[PDB]
């Protein structure tokens, strides 16, 4: 029973919705991160397959992942993890507009396939990895959260959950885009999320940034007919690592590699470098 | 334009002399109208002017810099000045969330009383859509501004029986901020445009139309009903949108809707958005010449529909 006393939490300031949760920042035995979930709808099937999902979570602890401190129940059903100090990269990127030198943007890409490459090990699929979910824990390390709770990013009827685009969309395979396949959440279909983290660190840009249509982009991916920009790589990004990025996003998943590979690639890429 | 419409959009002007810089501390919450997918609009009472409007609320994460564009942008509605045009009291940004400021509907949008009233009628319809071609032209011909995503809930309507588009895009960034936020779960979006060609009204004409057929038999349309629940009277995002665009478009059912009718919406709903109808066609349709002359009583018939008076 890893459950925590309903007054244990002291919920604080209200911080913002996600694809799947709006967080507060609490107080905890220190700061923490407290996430009350948008499923308030607690199936019997449900609560024990998220119960099951938060025991493989818990136990689950890398430098480059963020701790997953717990959850609660009670008032409704939460989710508590470290608090990050430091904005995410989402924010670095794209509010900030931080000037990262080229081998930093490197190493973030080498400490984010660091991380979930042991998630894959630990047979985890993230099913939501984008920017927003890689915060930079005193500006040098990696931290990626928001992994992991299949069964509470979809809603229940019963004991079957309908899998529900959610939340943006970007980061999304073209096989999840679809939701065509069996499970379409794969370890490639986080590999190219990684992929187009890749395009946000090697373009300072998120993709299709020409095109404000949001229906359009579902569309497209799904279709196989849209796939970023790839020219918009920034002029001095290597060219073993332009390579890269593509074969993350790969449009077929089969022809993206695991991230054993990956991270094997960047640390080649990392040494080599004036 | 009308006698009781100069009437109504001059007092709106003069109720807006009485409004200055648009404080957040200036502003009482009196009770929320509901949350979107884009923002949470609240009915509040603005001190200084004693006033009531409608405050939405857009919490973005945006750089500083285009979110001072999008704020620029949106002071062009201070110029949209139809009675089919919800009116624009200011937008401002204050801790980490876009206010923009508007006049209380108090029906609320057509999907609010769609859902009070499970389906709505033809004579009501007919209407509405004359609304909406006024509004449609009015943000067309003065403002060169297409509206970007026409559907229920983003037309309002009041007490008064005066029926108003809101939301229409006056400014790219901020749609395009607030998409890839929160997708949805249905699409007013025309096949073209999710194929990536725009066509000025044509695009909107064709959320008109499919608006008008969700609102005619009380649920969205696509996929039409399965033969047992049309003769009553879940789906995938990427599965709507391959549909709209690998599939015949949503028709009214037969015979329980007049032929006039039936075909204003066919002719909205046509895949081509050159074969589409324009405004200039729509606007002289056999169910606009007749129900611009039905008289319907559309304030009674709304407030009859939330279940106030007269
Ligand atoms: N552990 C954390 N510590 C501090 N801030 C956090 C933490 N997790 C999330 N946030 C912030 O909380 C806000 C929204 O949280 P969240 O629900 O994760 O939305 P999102 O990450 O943008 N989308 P998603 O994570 O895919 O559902 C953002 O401003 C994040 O930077
Ligand atoms: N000026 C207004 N007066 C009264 N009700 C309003 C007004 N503006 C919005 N609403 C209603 O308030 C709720 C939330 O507002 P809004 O965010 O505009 O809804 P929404 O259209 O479903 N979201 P979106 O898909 O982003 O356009 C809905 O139920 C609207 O019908
Ligand atoms: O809230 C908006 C909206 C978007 C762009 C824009 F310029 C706006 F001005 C918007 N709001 C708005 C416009 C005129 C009046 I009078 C009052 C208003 F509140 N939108 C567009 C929207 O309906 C959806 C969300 C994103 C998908 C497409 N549009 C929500
Ligand atoms: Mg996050
Ligand atoms: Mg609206």
């Amino acid at each position: 029973d890893w459950e925590i006393p309903d007054g244990q939490i002291t919920v604080g300031q209200r911080i913002g919705s996600g694809s799947f949760g709006t967080v507060y920042k609490g107080k905890w035995h220190g700061d923490v991160a407290v996430k009350m979930l948008n499923v308030t709808a607690p199936t019997p099937q449900q609560l024990q397959a998220f119960k099951n999902e938060v025991g493989v979570l818990r136990k689950t602890r890398h430098v480059n992942i963020l701790l997953f401190m717990g959850y609660s129940t009670k008032p409704q059903l939460a989710i508590v993890t470290q608090w990050c100090e430091g904005s995410s990269l989402y924010h670095h990127l794209h509010i900030i507009e931080t000037k990262f030198e080229m081998i930093k943007l490197i190493d973030i890409a080498r400490q984010t396939a660091q991380g979930m490459d042991y998630l894959h090990a630990k047979s985890i699929i993230h099913r939501d990895l984008k920017s927003n979910n890689i915060f930079l824990h005193e500006d040098l390390t990696v931290k990626i959260g928001d992994f992991g709770l299949a069964t509470v990013k979809s809603r229940w009827s019963g004991s079957h959950q309908f899998e529900q685009l959610s939340g943006s969309i970007l980061w999304m395979a073209p096989e999840v885009i679809r939701m065509q396949d069996k499970n379409p959440y794969s370890f490639q279909s986080d590999v190219y999320a990684f992929g187009i983290v890749l395009y946000e660190l090697m373009t300072g840009q998120l993709p299709y940034s020409n095109i404000n249509n949001r229906d359009q982009i579902i569309f497209m991916v799904g279709r196989g007919y849209l796939s970023p920009d790839l020219s918009k790589v920034r002029s001095n990004c290597p060219k073993a690592m332009k390579r890269l990025m593509a074969e993350c996003l790969k449009k077929k998943r089969d022809e993206r590699p695991l991230f054993p590979q990956i991270l094997a690639s960047i640390e080649l890429l990392a040494r080599s470098l004036p | 334009l009308d006698e009781q419409q100069r009437k109504r959009l001059e007092a709106f002007l003069t109720q807006k002399q009485k409004v200055g810089e648009l404080k957040d501390d200036d502003f009482e919450k009196i009770s929320e109208l509901g949350a979107g997918n884009g923002g949470v609009v609240f009915k509040v009472s603005h001190k200084p002017s004693g006033l009531v409007m409608a405050r939405k609320l857009i919490h973005l994460e945006i750089k500083p810099a285009i979110r001072n564009q999008i704020i620029r942008e949106l002071q062009v509605l201070h110029e949209c000045n139809s009675p089919y045009i919800v009116g624009f009291y200011g937008a401002f940004y204050s801790d980490g969330e876009i206010s923009i400021c508007m006049e209380h509907m108090d029906g609320g949008s057509l999907d609010q009383v769609l859902k009070k009233a499970g389906r709505i009628p033809e004579q009501i319809l007919g209407k509405v859509s004359i609304a909406v071609i006024k509004g449609l032209t009015y943000l067309r011909e003065k403002h060169k501004i297409m509206h970007r995503d026409v559907k229920p809930s983003n037309i309002l309507v009041n007490s008064r029986g005066e029926i108003k588009l809101c939301d229409f895009g006056v400014s790219g960034q901020l749609i395009d901020a607030m998409a890839n936020a929160f997708v949805g779960t249905r699409s007013y979006m025309s096949p073209e445009r999710l194929q990536g060609t725009h066509y000025s009204v044509q695009s909107d004409i064709w959320s008109m139309g499919l608006s008008l057929v969700e609102m005619a038999v009380g649920r969205y349309p696509i996929p039409p009903p399965d033969a047992k629940e049309l003769e009553l009277m879940p789906m995938a995002i990427f599965e709507l949108l391959d549909y709209i665009v690998n599939e015949p478009p949503p028709k009214l059912p037969s015979g329980v809707f007049s032929l006039e009718f039936q075909d204003f919406v066919n002719k909205c709903l046509i895949k081509n958005p050159a074969e589409r109808a324009d405004l200039k066609q729509l606007m002289v349709h056999a169910f606009i010449k007749r129900s611009d002359a039905e008289e319907v009583d559309f304030a009674g018939w709304l407030c009859s529909t939330i279940g106030l008076n007269q």
